[PDB]
Formats: C-alpha cells, sequence, structure tokens
C-alpha cells in the first residue's frame, strides 16, 4: 500500500 | 558540474508552502520548477499557481492525486498564472483560467530525466529546480527533523516533490509541507548509495520544464 498520493 | 548546487542561493525558488489535506504534491511540485526556470531564463523570481494545474489538469485527479509531466504540458501548451491571482484554496473547483485573463508566463516543452540514474538527474538539477517523486508513507520520512536522511524508506513512490539542489553526499528537496517540517521545509536525502532506484525510489520519474 502506497502508490500516487 | 560543480560540487555543490542551491537554487535557494541564486535565488530561484520562492517561500514553502503547504500543501494541506490536499493530494496536490503534484502541482507544488511542478511548480517550484516553473519558478524556477522563468527566473533562470528571465531574471524575476515569481510565484505561480498550483491551484490552476489542480482545477485544470483534466489528466490528473485533482486532490487525491496526478501527474506533474501532465501539470508541466498544460503549462507549456497554455500557460500559467501568478499565484495571486488565481490563490490556493487546497479543494478542487471549476478551471478558472479564462476568468483570470492572460496568462502570466509560459514554457516551451516538458522533458525527462533518464530514470534510475544518479548522474543523470544531478547533471539536470545543475541547470533547474526537476520535478523528482519518493516514497514520503514511511513515518521516518514523515517524522523527519533535519540532517541526512537515509531512510529506512522502501521504493514505493507516492509524493512529489522539487529537487532545487545537491552536495557530494546528498539531493537538496523543496517538500510542500509546513516551513515547520524537516529543515525548515527542506530535506537532504542520502545519494551516491548506489541504489538504482534511489533512496526511497527518488530516481523512478523525475521530469523538467523547457522554456527558451
Amino acid at each position: 500500500q502506497v502508490v500516487a498520493a | 558540474i560543480p560540487e555543490y548546487v542551491d537554487w535557494r542561493q541564486k535565488g530561484a525558488v520562492t517561500p514553502v508552502k503547504n500543501q494541506g489535506s490536499c493530494g496536490s504534491c503534484w502541482a507544488f511540485s511542478a511548480v517550484v520548477t516553473i519558478e524556477g526556470i522563468i527566473k533562470i531564463r528571465t531574471g524575476n523570481l515569481n510565484q505561480y499557481s498550483e491551484q490552476e494545474l489542480l482545477d485544470c489538469d483534466r489528466r490528473s485527479y485533482g486532490c487525491n492525486g496526478g501527474y506533474p509531466w501532465s501539470a508541466l504540458q498544460l503549462v507549456a501548451q497554455y500557460g500559467i498564472h501568478y499565484r495571486n491571482t488565481y490563490p490556493y484554496e487546497g479543494v478542487q473547483r471549476y478551471c478558472r483560467s479564462r476568468e483570470k485573463g492572460p496568462y502570466a508566463a509560459k514554457t516551451d516543452g516538458v522533458r525527462q530525466v533518464q530514470p534510475y540514474n544518479q548522474g543523470a538527474l544531478l547533471y539536470s538539477i545543475a541547470n533547474q529546480p526537476v520535478s523528482v517523486v519518493l516514497q514520503a508513507a514511511g513515518k521516518d520520512f514523515q517524522l523527519y527533523r533535519g540532517g541526512i536522511f537515509v531512510g529506512p524508506c522502501g521504493n514505493k513512490v507516492d509524493h512529489a516533490v522539487a529537487a532545487v539542489g545537491y552536495g557530494p553526499n546528498y539531493i537538496l528537496i523543496k517538500n510542500s509541507w509546513g516551513t515547520g517540517w524537516g529543515e525548515n521545509g527542506y530535506i537532504r536525502i542520502k545519494r551516491g548509495t548506489g541504489n538504482s532506484y534511489g533512496v526511497c525510489g527518488l530516481y523512478t520519474s523525475s521530469f523538467y520544464p523547457v522554456k527558451n
């Protein structure tokens, strides 16, 4: 989890 | 290229901003590279509108996300207004460029730095501020209060920021959280680690505005 914003 | 580069010393970066609860990092990031290349090229340092990129970039997603390469492209194509005439609201609303009359500045293009290549990024930063992404989700990055940050962090990039300098062992970054985060709003990230991704994935995707 964690990606574009 | 020299051993130290710091575009703040050349008077090419404006005060640190705070994006607040809007995922508008991408627009903040794109705007410090427009402010820097306009000063480099015209001698004038001005603040430009993050809100305009947030309302008007149809490829990006307003708050909750976007692309500084997409934002940079809109300014080459159309242009950008001063921050004053289009202030930050922290909320995406209708695109209002038309209503605010003529663009204050315009760019000629967008280039990408060759990824996973530290020397390529450092040569671009020696020429102008660059938009850069990194993994900012770990509480180590969030609780950064100063020093050269070495991690721990993975490479799951999620935050666009701008690089405005470098030194022998770090790259200097302008973040958009307050002046109270980090080093008055800045972070020096370890470089020269031999990791092609860069610390926290910093060499994953970097773009800069071309102005003629």
